[PDB]
């Protein structure tokens, strides 16, 4: 409607108007909201609605108002403060201050408008960041006196002094030059004294509950760097660890200071301030026992209810006990009479353990790893905590996560989908446990049989308690003796055959067949001195991969390669009682084994069949190994080779394009355990593979003709696609792994890039596979020195096509982004010559591509695009002297200075600054060291490079950052320069100009601080 | 029975996607700034009865903040999210907290690390604790593949009505009508754009 | 949650879209059980969708004789239909849905099954 009027300016503010945009924009809804905001975003972002600031704050009926009032205000302070004339300056300056002693002397403004209050203390907060105290050198002592006039003015200061100290110490690294923020650290704690006064006596005298929270919460940031003395030589540790705790509005934030206090390293030399450590620590928990809670209490019940604020100081509380215990419990360890406060405070935490709350059991978790870790190596320190360690064992066998390996869940006992978040805590469990076991194994192997025995009993039959038992059996694998491991495995197993037995169901019996392979596959040591056992093993896994219940064969399949990682060689040698090697066995039953099995478990057990197969050293056998195990899929390959090259038409059929994915997805699998010793099998189907690669490219070049682009899409030209994408991983994981480097250049190479390039360049963009250029950049990585022709061929198959796809947008074809400056890189660092081949318009295009990759935000092509322009510099520096060098530099060093410069500057590749800063300074240097031997330019004659760089330098930023003064761009330069052989030095230059360009009036001798 | 929930976090981390998710069910792939804040209305059935969140999605730009703090006034939750491809936008997470509490300063906050489906993470697990003494629920989410993508509005419904045990439950689902030759000659050039668009992501599990 | 006077004919689990035929593409509408549910009383067949974790309705409507499930260009394991009467969002309306299952047999299963409950509703 008729909200706009406010943007016109000629007006006078109709401040009604105003407040009912606000009021609409934040109590509406819908349409008239939408237009509301858009309409307040304008008028906050007109450079002149700070004039209007006054006006709005004295007559507005509205609070929201007011608050963008203030926003207006700062955005003017934070950024050109310094462009006001002076009377401007002191009128704000007075406004601002007028303001807040006008709303804490209404104490009714003081108790309904605290958000407009603390946006005004704020507001100040930025004048004095701008102003104090070298142009306001009372504010502190006049502070400090007008906390006695008003009770609401005391507390509302120590906000205030609370957001001036975060300000300054907390948030001023990324905010402020290094010289600013050394300014007003050091003005602070030059009147620190002072403030610690105030602060210290209002705790002291203490009037009402809201003065001292406030005064608490200044204090809490104050402890982020203050020195020691003010809290160990005061008797402010006693007012905090008693008077403090026991009020609970002044319990939350006291705990919270006394976490703080807690992470600092004491002069830990001095018996009186040891005293004083232990001392706060007995008061704490004293004070916690008769006002909180015994350490008997049951906190995961208490967590569970939620009441009030419970869920938050258990957290505080678990945070004060690690923190304190981790830094300072050897003060509590020698002196008996310190005994029970170092166990009660470790039983609280043990209490604290069994909460239900994810995140929180991973800060007691993290705790209890510095505890163990502790105990595993500190001379005459477990004995003290045995009882605590006995207890902790059962917390975490009670409740450990479940471990990658298990694939069954329950919803219904049903196979997952998916996460890490998990995966780090078993991790974090097992570490635990494994400490905890060595610290006494009797314990653990105790705790874990009798749980053990009452699943049997059924005392105690749950999905859940045989799941966490069976995981921290599986997980302290390692911990025991060999005999001791014997007799423990042994037991395990037998009972959880005895769960089996006397189970029926499905859903039980996949329960326990998750937990029995998860075991077994954790206990390798034991398989391997026990064959029989070993081999009954295997055998089951092979029962369980005919299981009607999905997650059941899944992971039968991963528990069998999981084993034979560990026990191959086993599988390989002749067993004593046995009439063949077991490889032999499970080769020629391969068809009846893998029969009810998905194509990609039938993949994972060939893999697996690889893994033994190289454990064979004796190259005859190993051969006929390999032979036997590829007798299917080679038998399928020969048959669908005679029946493609006569009636190329047969390749039409879905079924039969399945069967081809198949086969080479199973040579890719065999190939991926057996790398080099592959090649014998490769070598059989080699030159029929590559013509099928061309066959099938004929196909899809056919059916895009004939269907349009959207054939891409459809079933068909996707099957066929997977046929080249499984190719070539094929000959990409060969060759990643090959020996025989002169195999791969005199017989794979050349009929692999007559195959792959040509038909990669002649296709349209969204036919081109990016897999041909990963398979690429392997050939370069591992033959590229021997190939220099080669290289130059796929550079020129790959290179200007692949750049014309993705030089319109950041975002298209995303896999062929990647994997393009993936390979220009490796070109560029191993097979440089084949760009100095590039004929001069296509050398222009490279330089283009590396700048481009500057630009994207998408890491992936970003670090690689400044590593090749870091590698470039360096390959060009190494040819010395020479007429392309000269060239080079001459058509390219100023592009590469200023979209180095535009990417560090245009706050949207933040990401990249350590590394656009690392080339930055490679560039400065080479012109500081003499080391471009022409002249840059095109200016008199005999100038310098290094002028002619400052010249350039100044002349550029002087453009693009109008707003900086000239002594700016030329004390920052002069910084710059000097410090181009420090890299650390030299970011921080950086970092100081880009907090100084987004202000006016920055101070040029912030540069100086190095 | 309504809340008001500002969503923050650095440009790109997905706030908007996550957002959008939660109210059509689809996932948008493409990345449109979000200019100063949209809001959305987005109920959820729990056994205590409807839940209303007015979510303010805001922008993570610097460009394009807008009212910037403005937009938390009276929040009673929030959501701070970042990414766990990108180091710096966890960085920055202390960053938007400030902004946040300074305004509002005892609402329950979620801190969600989202596009986890991505398998080159560069927040590592382990490194992320920065929730702990700001008293901060954590998840692990993913928009793309929906982990965990329930868990901010199901914590944040048990802190505001004040139930532990509130749980979604499956809304009513009343019978659906019985129900044109106009225009049936027409709904074939519909409907045969329809079958020609390929559905996205064929490659996934579903 | 109105389902008790309703039995359960077929379950699949099931990604729905919607399409937008303004933008041209392809919304993903939800995830989950899809299920045929036949009326105890009124012996008429509904889908009845819910999402997995919310268990939002995504998809509530007759599985109508008029009907016709077709193929989408880039699936073997999906079917294309318009829908004149939805009311999982609320009043009713229609839209032009996909339907992708995890395999070809689930897809041809429910091809089956959605045929044979058109036959129940035209009674
Ligand atoms: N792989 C993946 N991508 C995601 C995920 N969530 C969002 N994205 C993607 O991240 C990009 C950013 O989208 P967006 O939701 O707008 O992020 P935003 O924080 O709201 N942007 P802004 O704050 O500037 O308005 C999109 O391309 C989106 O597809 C995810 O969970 N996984
Ligand atoms: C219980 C589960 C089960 O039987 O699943 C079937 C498929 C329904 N159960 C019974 N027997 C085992 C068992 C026996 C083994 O003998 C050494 C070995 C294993 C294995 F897990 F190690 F393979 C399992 N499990
Ligand atoms: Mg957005």
């Amino acid at each position: 409607g008729s909200m706009e009027g406010i943007l016109d300016f000629s007006n006078d503010l109709d401040i009604a108007l105003l407040d009912q945009v606000v009021s609409t924009f934040y109590q509406g809804s819908g349409v008239q909201q939408k237009q509301a905001q858009e309409i307040l975003t304008k008028f906050q972002d007109n450079p002149d609605a700070w004039q209007k600031a006054d006006q709005i704050l004295q007559f507005s009926t509205n609070p929201q108002s007011k608050f963008i009032a203030l926003s207006i205000l700062d955005k003017l302070i934070t950024r050109k403060w310094k462009l006001l004339p002076n009377d401007h300056r002191i009128g704000i300056r007075n406004f601002v201050v007028g303001m807040i002693i006008s709303m804490c002397q209404d104490d009714e403004v003081f108790k309904t408008q605290k958000n407009l209050i603390n946006k005004s203390d704020l507001t100040l907060v930025q004048i004095l960041k701008q102003e104090w105290p070298q142009n306001w050198p009372e504010f502190i002592p006049e502070l400090i006196g007008s906390s006695s006039s008003s009770v609401n003015v005391c507390e509302n200061n120590m906000i205030v002094l609370k957001l001036l100290s975060e300000e300054v110490f907390d948030f001023s690294a990324e905010q402020m030059t290094q010289a600013k923020a050394l300014h007003l650290k050091n003005s602070m704690s030059k009147e620190f004294e002072q403030i610690f006064k105030l602060c210290f006596q209002v705790l002291e005298q203490g009037s009402s509950s809201s003065l001292i929270v406030a005064t608490l919460e200044s204090l809490l940031r104050y402890l982020h760097w203050i020195p020691y003395r003010y809290i160990y030589e005061t008797n402010i540790l006693e007012l905090l660890s008693t008077k403090f705790m026991t009020s609970p509005d002044t319990r939350a934030i006291t705990l919270k200071c006394l976490t703080e206090v807690s992470n600092l390293k004491i002069p830990q030399d001095n018996d009186l301030i040891k005293r004083q450590t232990v001392l706060f620590f007995q008061n704490t928990l004293q004070q916690i026992a008769t006002s909180v809670m015994p350490v008997t209490a049951d906190l995961k019940a208490t967590y569970a209810n939620a009441n009030g604020n419970d869920q938050s100081f258990l957290q505080d509380l678990a945070m004060f006990l690690t923190t304190y215990l981790a830094r300072n419990r050897a003060l509590l360890e020698s002196d008996e009479s310190l005994r029970e406060l170092l166990l009660n405070a470790h039983q609280y935490l043990i209490q604290l353990s069994k909460i239900e709350e994810r995140e929180l059991f991973k800060t007691t978790l993290d705790y209890w790893h510095n505890l163990v870790a502790d105990l595993f190596y500190e001379p005459l320190k477990k004995h003290i905590y045995e009882e605590i360690c006995s207890q902790l064992r059962l917390v975490i066998i009670e409740n450990m996560v479940r471990p990658e390996e298990v694939l069954v869940v329950e919803n219904e006992i049903v196979r997952e989908f998916v996460e890490s978040d998990t995966i780090q805590l078993y991790k974090s469990e097992r570490e635990v446990l494994v400490y905890l076991t060595h610290l006494n194994v009797i314990d653990t192997e105790e705790i874990m049989i009798s749980k053990l025995a009452r699943q049997i009993d059924g005392s105690e039959w749950s999905w859940h308690n045989i799941n966490t038992l069976s995981w921290a059996i599986g997980s302290i694998s390692g911990t025991m003796s060999e005999d001791t491991e014997k007799r423990f495995v042994v037991t395990v197993i037998k009972d959880l055959l005895g769960l089996c037995e006397q189970k029926r169901g499905k859903d039980n019996k996949a329960v326990v067949a998750s937990d029995i392979m998860y075991v077994v596959g954790q206990y390798p040591r034991f398989l391997k001195a026990h064959w029989n056992f070993l081999r009954t093993v295997i055998l089951k896994l092979f029962k369980f991969m005919h299981e009607t219940h999905e997650g059941v064969q899944d992971m039968a399949c991963d528990t069998f390669i999981k084993i034979v990682q560990k026990c191959k060689y086993h599988f390989v040698i002749q067993q004593p009682r046995e009439s063949e090697p077991f490889i032999q066995t499970i080769i020629r039953d391969i068809q009846k084994t893998t029969a009810d099995l998905q194509p990609q478990q039938v993949h994972t057990f060939y893999k697996a069949c690889g893994i033994i197969i190289s454990e064979e050293r004796s190259v005859a056998e190993r051969n006929r190994l390999l032979s036997d195990l590829m007798q299917l899929p080679n038998m399928a390959w020969d048959t669908i080779v005679e029946q493609s090259t006569a009636n190329p038409t047969l390749l039409l059929d879905s079924e039969t394009v399945k069967i081809i994915a198949n086969i080479i997805k199973t040579n890719v699998a065999v190939c991926t355990s057996m790398g080099a010793d592959f090649y014998p099998q490769l070598g059989h189907i080699y030159y029929n593979m590559l013509q099928l690669y061309r066959a099938v490219s004929s196909m899809i070049s056919a059916q895009v003709a004939a269907e349009g682009l959207i054939a891409t899409k459809t079933p068909k030209v996707r099957g066929l696609r997977t046929i080249k994408k499984e190719i070539l991983k094929l000959v990409e994981t060969y060759i990643s792994k090959a020996r025989n480097l002169d195999d791969v250049v005199k017989v794979l190479v050349e009929p692999l890039l007559n195959a792959v390039l040509e038909d990669y360049m002649n296709n349209v963009p969204d036919a081109r596979d990016a897999e041909v250029l990963n398979c690429m950049t392997t050939v370069v990585e591992k033959v590229g020195h021997m190939i220099p022709q080669g290289v130059i061929l796929i550079l020129q198959s790959v290179f200007e096509c692949t750049l014309d796809m993705i030089n319109k947008d950041f975002t298209e074809y995303p896999e062929h982004r990647v994997e393009f400056y993936k390979l220009l890189k490796v070109i560029n660092e191993k097979s440089f010559a084949a760009f100095l081949e590039l004929p001069p318009a296509a050398f222009k295009l490279f330089v283009d591509a590396i700048c481009w990759a500057f630009k994207h935000n998408n890491r992936d092509v970003e670090v690689n695009g400044l590593q090749i322009a870091l590698d470039l510099v360096k390959n060009i520096e190494r040819m010395g002297n020479v007429p392309f060098a000269n060239e080079f530099h001459k058509n390219y060093f100023f592009i590469f200075v200023s979209e180095t410069f535009f990417v560090l500057t245009d706050s949207d590749h933040k990401s990249g600054f350590s590394k656009q800063a690392l080339l930055l300074m490679k560039l400065i240097s080479l012109v500081y060291d003499n080391k471009i031997s022409v002249p840059l330019y095109q200016v008199p004659q005999g100038t310098s490079n290094q002028v002619y760089l400052s010249q350039y330098l100044a002349n550029m930023l002087s453009n693009a950052f109008p707003h900086l003064t000239s002594e700016q761009i030329a004390s920052f330069l002069s910084a710059l320069t000097k410090q181009c052989k420090d890299l650390v030095v030299f970011k921080g230059t950086l970092r100081d100009f880009l907090v100084q360009i987004k202000e006016v009036g920055g101070d040029p001798t912030d540069y100086l601080f190095a | 029975v309504q809340f008001k929930l500002v969503l923050v976090g650095d440009g790109g981390t997905g706030k908007t996607t996550f957002v959008k998710r939660h109210l059509t069910g689809e996932f948008e792939k493409k990345y449109v700034a979000t200019l100063g804040v949209e809001v959305h209305p987005l109920v959820f059935h729990t056994n205590r009865g409807p839940i209303k969140f007015n979510v303010w999605d805001t922008a993570g730009q610097e460009k394009f903040g807008g009212l910037r703090d403005g937009y938390y006034i009276q929040a009673q939750c929030a959501i701070i999210m970042f990414d766990v491809t990108s180091r710096v936008t966890y960085k920055n997470v202390p960053n938007w907290h400030r902004d946040l509490v300074r305004v509002c300063e005892n609402i329950p906050i979620v801190l969600c690390g989202n596009k986890v489906d991505i398998k080159d993470r560069k927040v590592k697990a382990k490194s992320i604790v920065f929730h702990r003494k700001k008293n901060l629920q954590y998840y692990d989410i993913s928009a793309k593949s929906n982990y965990n993508f329930e868990k901010p509005f199901l914590w944040l419904a048990r802190k505001l009505i004040g139930d532990p045990n509130l749980e979604f439950v499956a809304m009513p689902a009343l019978a659906p009508p019985e129900v044109d030759p106009a225009l049936a000659a027409q709904y074939e050039h519909d409907l045969e754009v329809a079958q020609t668009t390929a559905l996205p992501d064929e490659d996934d599990d579903l | 949650t109105m389902e008790e006077d309703e039995e359960v004919l077929y379950k699949v689990r099931a990604k729905l879209f919607r399409f937008d035929a303004d933008a041209k593409e392809w919304k993903e509408r939800g995830t989950g059980d899809c299920k045929f549910l036949k009326n105890k009383k009124t012996n008429k067949v509904r889908i009845l969708m819910r999402r997995d974790k919310t268990l939002k309705i995504c998809a509530n409507h007759i599985i109508a004789p008029e009907y016709t499930l077709k193929p989408n260009v880039g699936s073997d394991r999906s079917w294309v239909y318009a829908c004149t009467a939805d009311i999982a969002e609320g009043e009713a309306e229609a839209f032009t849905f996909a339907i992708r299952f995890g395999s070809k047999e689930n897809a041809d299963k429910f091809k089956e099954e959605f045929e044979k409950a058109q036959e129940i509703n035209k009674k």
